[PDB]
């Protein structure tokens, strides 16, 4: 009797996630939250067992004992001839991106403009930006340095919530969910697009997931890279294909976490899981894919091949690695 | 450092 109870946060995935629980014959059932900081409450209650997370709600998360389970592996180049399951993983890229034609604007010259996060608490679209800001600044006033922005779970009145639009119908203003138009990679690089804001914190990859074709959406349908530009830390704008040389950090790739004493049993599900609706699982794109949501990045980030065993029974402290934690460690530090 | 935030 090994039924796993993930936790969906907002009701996009929750919608995804029945789908999934209907797929897989209810071994994987569903709770839903409005936030992912609710949802590691659910799981630290043992209402739900786990769910995927950015390094910094891994960070959350593992101090509240919960452990990587299985981490989220894109396509790679190297180690390929091994298993994707069986891969290491090698971590993804933030970046800051702003609009080529918004010329004059670099690292040096971000005080004062628009913003656009992923969401509060979240690796590339806040601890690594703001942590290197705050640094850079000798400033714990973060909540000063932009004129206004979106970073999503922040107060919806402060000007760091000034630019998040909520849903279609106004509602829900800022909330750390898809239902806030411009949340995550995907909604923060729209922030950008719409010229909403004048820098987004993502990573490389969603550059190129919504640009030139990539994306049919109505707002990145007709968006091209070359009108965009990544801001390296010395200063300079490079094109986004530079992104290896110009970029805020490489983060460790969003991770499964559970407790302990349901990590093996969801680790089994999982794997199991994803054979059936992984990449080439044996009943995706016909029934249902686990890693697929219109680019919404529901549950699960849409680029994941797979999720791969980790090496070393990795607390989460390894997993995220000393640095990155002492980052983060820093940075709270602040608030 | 230390302490769960729930
Ligand atoms: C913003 O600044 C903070 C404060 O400097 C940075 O934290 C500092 O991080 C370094 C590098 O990870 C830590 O040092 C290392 O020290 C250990 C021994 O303690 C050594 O084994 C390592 O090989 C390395 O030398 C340093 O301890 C740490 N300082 C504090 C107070 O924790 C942080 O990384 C910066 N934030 C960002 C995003 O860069
Ligand atoms: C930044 O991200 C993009 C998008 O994931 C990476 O390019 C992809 O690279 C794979 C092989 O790594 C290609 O087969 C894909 O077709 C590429 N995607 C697109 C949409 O072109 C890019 O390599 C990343 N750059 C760095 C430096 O990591
Ligand atoms: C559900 O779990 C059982 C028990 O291991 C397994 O035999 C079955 O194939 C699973 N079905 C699906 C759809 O996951
Ligand atoms: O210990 C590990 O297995 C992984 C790890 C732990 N701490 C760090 C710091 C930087 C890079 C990798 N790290
Ligand atoms: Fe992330
Ligand atoms: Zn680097
Ligand atoms: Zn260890």
């Amino acid at each position: 009797y090994t039924r796993v109870v993930w936790c969906a946060v907002g009701p996009e995935e929750q919608k995804k996630c029945q789908q999934w629980s209907q797929q897989s014959g209810q071994n994987v059932t569903c709770a839903t939250a409005s936030t992912t900081d609710d949802c590691i409450v659910l799981v630290l209650k043992g209402e739900a067992d786990a769910l995927n997370l950015d390094g910094g709600y891994i960070y959350t998360a593992g101090k509240c004992g919960l452990v990587p389970v299985l981490a989220e592996n894109r396509k790679s180049s190297k180690h390929s001839s091994l298993d994707c399951v069986l891969r290491p993983t090698e971590g993804y890229l933030a970046v800051a991106v702003v609009k080529k034609a918004n010329e004059g604007l670099t690292w040096n010259s971000l005080k004062d403009k628009k913003s656009c996060h992923t969401a509060v608490d979240r690796t590339a679209g806040w601890n690594i930006p703001m942590g290197l800001i705050v640094n850079q600044t000798g400033s714990c006033a973060f909540d000063e340095f932009f004129s206004q922005s979106c970073a999503p779970g922040a107060d919806p009145k402060s000007r760091l919530c000034a630019l998040c639009a909520g849903d279609d119908q106004g509602l829900d203003k800022c909330v750390p969910n898809s239902k806030e138009k411009y949340y995550g990679y995907t909604g923060a690089f729209r922030c950008l697009a719409e010229d909403v804001g004048d820098v987004a914190f993502v990573k490389n990859d969603t550059v190129w997931e919504n640009t030139n074709g990539e994306s049919t959406a109505d707002w990145a349908k007709n968006l091209k890279r070359e009108d965009f530009r990544l801001l390296c830390l010395d200063g300079t704008r490079k094109p986004v294909t530079e992104a290896q040389s110009c970029h805020l950090a490489v983060a460790p790739n969003h991770a499964v976490v559970s407790r302990s004493d349901r990590a093996a049993h969801v680790e089994q599900v999982l794997l199991h899981q994803q054979a059936l609706f992984g990449k080439n699982g044996k009943n995706c794109p016909d029934k249902f894919c686990l890693f697929k949501s219109e680019t919404k990045n529901l549950l699960f980030n849409d680029n994941t091949e797979c999720l791969a065993k980790l090496g070393g029974r990795p607390t989460y402290e390894e997993y995220l690695g000393t640095e990155y934690v002492t980052a983060i460690a820093n940075l709270k530090k602040c608030s | 450092l230390e302490a769960c935030a729930f």
